[PDB]
C-alpha cells in the first residue's frame, strides 16, 4: 500500500494508508496507485484529492494551492489550505463560487467538487 | 470459387429485383427484435426487480440518452434515441445471427449459407445510411429553417472551406454505409474461405473467426448508433 | 455484380420503419417511464 | 491484345493506387486525430463537448482528400479516360 | 456436408467459450445490477418507514 | 492471348493495391489510438470507461477506411468493372 | 496494338501514383495537424480562436501541395503530354 | 504464344504479395504502437498492468484481425484464383 | 510498336511515382512543422512572431524538395531524356 | 515465352514484395518497443524485468507477422502455386 | 521493340522511384527536424542560436542522402548504366 | 525470347523490393532506438553505462530483420529460385 | 528480341526501388535523432559535448544501413547479376 499526508501551511492535516489517489493537476487527472513512479506536479486552482483507503470510505479533500509529489513510498500533498468533506458547508461554498475574485471562484469550485456536486 | 454476390430466393415484382435471402434475413431479425420488444412490455417491472431483458433495454437506453445528453440535449432531440436504440439493436441482432451454424455445403464444393447477415447486401445498408442521412438533414431543417440550414451545413464552422465542407456532407451517408458492409461483407467471404479446408482441420479457424466476429459486430452497430447520434448533433445546433 | 442495388431497398427500409414504429411506441416510452420513476 | 484491355488494366491499376493511398493516409490521420481525441478526454473529462469540435474539423479534411481520391477512382475504373 | 460439420463442431467450441468465459461476467453483472436495483427499492421503503 | 486475361491480371494487382494500403492504414490508426487508451488509461486507472466512448469512435472512423477499399476490393475481383 | 494504347496506361498508372502520393500526403498532413489543435484546444479551450490561424495555415499547405498533386494528374489523364 | 492462365496466376501471385506486404507493415507498426504504449504505462504504473492489459489486447486483436484478413485474402488471390480461366 | 510510345509510358510512370513522393514528402512535413508551430503558439502566444521564423525554414526545407520533385517530373514528363 | 517463367518472375517479385513489407513492420515497430523500454529504463534504473516481459509481449507480436511474412515468401518462392 | 526502349522505360521508372525515396526522406526528415527546433525555440526563446547547429547538421544528413539520390537519379536518366 | 531473362529481371525487382523494404525499416528503427537513447543521455547523463544494454537490444532486433532481408536478396539475385 | 534488355530494365527498376528504400530509411531516421539530439540540447545547453556520441553512433546505424543499399544498388545496376 502507499501512506497519504495531506499536509498543511500551518498543520499536517492528514496522514494514512489509502488504495488509490486520484487529483486533477495542471496536465489532467491523475490517480496514483502503490508503486507510481516519482513525481512532481502541481494541482489546478480549484484542485480535489480523492483517497481511496483500505476498509474505509472514501476521502474528498477540497484543496487550495495544491502540489503533489510521488515518492513510491508514499504520497504527499502540500496544500495552502484544505477542506474534508464533512467540514466544507454546501452554502458557503455555493455563494463564493461564481465570483468574480478568481482565487475565492477556484475555491468554492474546489468544494463543490468536493461535496459531490461538481 | 467462392461465389460473391450471388443472392437466393430472387424473384421479381412491379419490374424490380428482390434478393429473397437479404428480404429473409432482414425479417428474421425484425422478427427477433419485435419478440424482444414485446417480451419487455409485457414484463416491464417499473417497482419490483427488473428482469435480463428488461436490463438489457435499459442499459442501451441509458446508454444512447447518455450519448445524446453529451452531444446535444434531449430536450432538442428526443426522437433521435428511439432512432439510435433501434438502429443498434438492428445491427447488432443481424450480426449475431450470422454466428449460428447454418453454413452447408452447395453439392459442387461451395459453401451456402441458410441464413446470411443482411448487412453484407449493399442494399441493407444503403437503406439504412441513407434513412439516417435524410432524417438528419430533415432535423437541422427544422431546427435552423429550410435555407438556414443548407447555408449552416454548406458554410460549416469555417465559411472559407465550404467546397471541401460539401464533400463530407456526401461522405457522411456512404461512410456511414460502405463501411458496415464492408466489415461484414469480409465476414461472409472469410467463413466461406475457410470452408475450402478439410472439417478436422476447417473447424479451429472457422470458430476463431464467428468468435472474434462477434466482437466485430457489436462494435459495428455500437459505432453506426453513436455516429448517427452525432451526425444528428451537428445537424441540429445553433 | 454485388454493388448496385436493387428493390430489396425499399423492401428493407419498409421492414426497418416498422422495426423503429415499435421501438418508438412500446420500448423507448415506457423504459423512459422505468427511468424517470427510479 | 485489345488496346482498350491494356488502357483498362492501366486503369485499374492506377484506381487501386489511388485508392491505396486514400485508404493510408485516411486511416494514420483518423488515427492521430483520435489520439488526439483521446488524451484530451482522458487529461481532461469535462472537455469531451468543446474536443469533438474540432476533431471533426480535421477530420473531415482527412475524409475530404479520402473522397476525393475516390471519385477519381471510380472515373478512373467506370470511366476510364482516354478509353477507345 | 463436411464443411458443415466442421463449422457446426466450430460453433460448438465457440458456445464452449462463450459459456465458460462470457457467461459467468454478464451473470454476474446482471445479478449485480438486480441486487442494486432490490437495494434502492428496499431502502426507499426503509425510507418511508423511517 | 485473350484480352480478359490482362483484365484480370490488372483487376488482381489493383485489388492488392487496395488491401494492402487499407491494412497499413487500418493498422497503424489502430495501433496509434490504442496507444493513447492505454497511456490515458495509465495516467488514469479509474478513467478507463470513459475512454471506450471515444477510442470506438476513431477505430469506427479509421476501419471505415480499410472496409471500404476492401469493398472496393471485391469489386476489382469479384465483379471486375471493364470485364469483356 | 496501337501506341496511344500504351501511352494512356502508363498516363492512368502515372496518375494512380500522384494521387495516392497527394492522399497519403494529405490525410497524414491533416491527422497531425488536426491532433495538435486538438491537443491546444484541450489545454487551453479559450485558446481556440488564437489557434486556427497557424492550423489552416499549415492546412493550406498541406492541402495546397494535394492540389498541385491533383491538378497534374488531371494533365496526365485527361490531356496526356507525349500521346501521339 | 502466351498461356491466359499464366498472366492471371502471375497478377494473383503480385497481388497477394501487396496484400502481405501491407498487412505485415499494419500490423507491425500497430502492434509496436501499442508495445510502446503498453511499455510506458507498465513503467509508470506497475500495479495498472492488469488494467492496461485489456485496452493492450483489444488494440491488438483490432489490429490482427485486419492482419489475418489480409491472409486470408492472399490465400484467396493465390490459390483459388478469381477470374481465372 | 513504336518505341516512343514504351519511353512516354515509362516516363509518365516514373513522373508519377515521382509527384507521389513528393507530395507524401511535402505534406507530412508540413504537417509535422505545422504541429510544432500550433502547440507552441498553444504554449505562449507571445513567441508566435519569433516561432514564425523557424516554422518558415523547416517549411521552406520541406516544399524546396517538392518543386525539385516538381520539376524534374516537368523534365521526364515534356522533355523526356533518352527520347529518342 | 514459357508460361512458368511469368509465374516464376510474378511470384519473385510477390515474394519480394512480402519481404519488403515484413521488415518495414518488424524494423518500425521493434524500434518502436525498444524505444519504449529504453525512456523506461532511463527513467527508472529497477524496471527492467517488469518492462522485459511486456517489451517481449510487444517483440513476439512484431515478430510472429515478420515471421509469417517470411514463411509465405518462401511458399511463393519455392514451391509456387499455380505453378504447371 | 528497340531493346534500348525497354532499357529507357526501366531507366525512367527507376529515377521515378529514386526521386520519390529521396523526397519522402527528405520532407520527412526536414519536418522532424523543424519540429524539434520549433519547439526548442517555443520553450527556450533565447536558445535559437545553440539550436540552430544541430538542427543544421540534421539537415545537411537528410539533404545529402536526398542530393545523393538525386544524382544517382541523374547518372540513371541521362548517363543510363548497361544501355546499348 | 529467353524465359530465363524473364526470371531474372523478376528476381531482380523482387530483390530490389526486399532491400529497400529491410532499408526503410532498419534506417527508421535504428532512428527510434537512437531518440530514445539520446532522450535518456539528456535527462540522465549517468545512464549512459546502463542504457546501452536495452539499446543493444533494439538494435539487434532491427538489424537482424535488415540482414534476413539481406541475406534473401541475395539468395533471390544469386541464386534464383525456378531459374530452370 | 534482346534478353539483355530486360536484365537490364529488371535492375535498373530493382536499383531504384534499393535506392527510394534506402533514402526514406536514411532520411527519416537521421530527421528522428536529429530530433532527439536538438530537443536536449534545448533541455541541457551543457550536453552538447555528451548526446553526440549517441547521436553519432545513431546516425552512424543509418547511414551504414543507407551505404549498404548504396553497395548493392551499384551491384545491381553496374554489374548486373545474372546478365546474359
Amino acid at each position: 500500500d502507499l501512506n497519504v499526508e495531506i499536509v498543511a501551511v500551518e498543520r499536517e492535516l492528514w496522514s494514512g494508508p489509502a488504495t488509490f489517489v486520484f487529483t486533477r493537476t495542471t496536465a489532467g487527472e491523475i490517480g496514483i496507485l502503490p508503486r507510481h513512479i516519482p513525481l512532481v506536479a502541481q494541482l489546478v486552482d480549484d484542485a480535489m484529492v480523492r483517497v481511496e483507503r483500505e476498509g474505509e470510505d472514501d476521502l474528498r479533500i477540497a484543496v487550495d494551492g495544491g502540489f503533489l509529489s510521488v515518492t513510491e513510498e508514499t504520497v504527499r500533498i502540500l496544500v495552502e489550505n484544505a477542506q474534508f468533506e464533512s467540514e466544507i458547508d454546501a452554502d458557503a461554498a455555493k455563494e463564493d463560487a461564481a465570483s468574480d475574485d478568481e482565487r475565492t471562484a477556484a475555491w468554492g469550485r474546489a468544494r463543490l467538487r468536493a461535496l459531490g456536486q461538481i | 470459387a467462392i461465389h460473391v454476390g450471388h443472392h437466393t430466393l430472387v424473384f421479381e415484382l412491379f419490374g424490380m429485383t428482390f434478393n429473397g435471402d437479404t428480404i429473409l434475413a432482414t425479417a428474421v431479425t425484425a422478427v427477433i427484435v419485435i419478440a424482444l420488444a414485446f417480451y419487455l412490455r409485457a414484463k416491464v417491472t417499473s417497482t419490483g426487480v427488473p428482469s435480463g431483458v428488461q436490463l438489457f433495454w435499459e442499459a442501451l437506453t441509458i446508454q444512447m440518452r447518455q450519448q445524446i445528453e453529451g452531444s446535444i440535449g434531449m430536450k432538442i432531440a428526443p426522437f433521435v434515441l428511439p432512432l439510435s436504440v433501434t438502429i443498434f439493436v438492428f445491427i447488432l441482432i443481424s450480426n449475431w445471427l450470422a454466428v449460428l451454424p447454418l453454413q452447408y455445403g452447395g453439392a459442387d464444393g461451395a459453401a451456402a449459407e441458410l441464413y446470411k447477415a443482411p448487412a453484407s447486401d449493399i442494399n441493407f445498408v444503403l437503406a439504412l445510411a441513407l434513412f439516417v442521412f435524410v432524417c438528419y438533414h430533415a432535423a437541422g431543417i427544422w431546427r435552423r429553417g429550410i435555407v438556414g440550414h443548407p447555408i449552416k451545413v454548406v458554410k460549416g464552422h469555417v465559411a472559407f472551406l465550404a467546397p471541401i465542407n460539401i464533400v463530407e456532407e456526401l461522405a457522411k451517408p456512404i461512410s456511414l454505409a460502405l463501411r458496415l458492409f464492408g466489415n461484414i461483407f469480409a465476414g461472409g467471404i472469410l467463413v466461406a474461405l475457410i470452408a475450402m479446408f478439410p472439417w478436422y482441420i476447417q473447424w479451429f479457424p472457422n470458430a476463431v473467426w464467428k468468435t472474434f466476429d462477434l466482437f466485430v459486430g457489436l462494435i459495428q452497430a455500437f459505432i453506426f448508433s453513436l455516429l448517427t447520434i452525432l451526425y444528428f448533433s451537428q445537424s441540429m445546433e445553433l | 455484380n454485388f454493388l448496385i442495388p436493387n428493390g430489396t431497398f425499399f423492401a428493407v427500409l419498409i421492414i426497418f420503419l416498422i422495426v423503429l414504429g415499435v421501438i418508438s411506441k412500446w420500448v423507448v416510452p415506457p423504459i423512459s417511464k422505468v427511468l424517470a420513476e427510479r | 491484345l485489345d488496346p482498350n484491355a491494356i488502357i483498362t488494366a492501366g486503369a485499374l491499376i492506377g484506381g487501386g493506387l489511388i485508392m491505396g493511398g486514400g485508404a493510408i493516409g485516411a486511416g494514420i490521420g483518423d488515427g492521430i486525430a483520435g489520439n488526439a481525441l483521446i488524451s484530451g478526454i482522458a487529461r481532461q473529462p469535462e472537455a469531451q463537448g468543446r474536443l469533438f469540435t474540432p476533431f471533426f474539423i480535421t477530420v473531415g479534411l482527412v475524409e475530404a482528400a479520402y473522397f476525393i481520391n475516390l471519385a477519381f477512382m471510380a472515373l478512373f475504373v467506370f470511366a476510364t479516360p482516354g478509353l477507345q | 456436408m463436411s464443411i458443415f460439420i466442421g463449422q457446426l463442431i466450430g460453433f460448438a467450441v465457440i458456445a464452449f467459450i462463450i459459456v465458460k468465459w462470457v457467461v459467468p461476467p454478464v451473470r454476474t453483472l446482471m445479478r449485480n445490477q438486480q441486487e442494486a436495483v432490490r437495494a434502492a427499492l428496499a431502502e426507499s421503503a426503509e425510507a418511508a418507514k423511517k
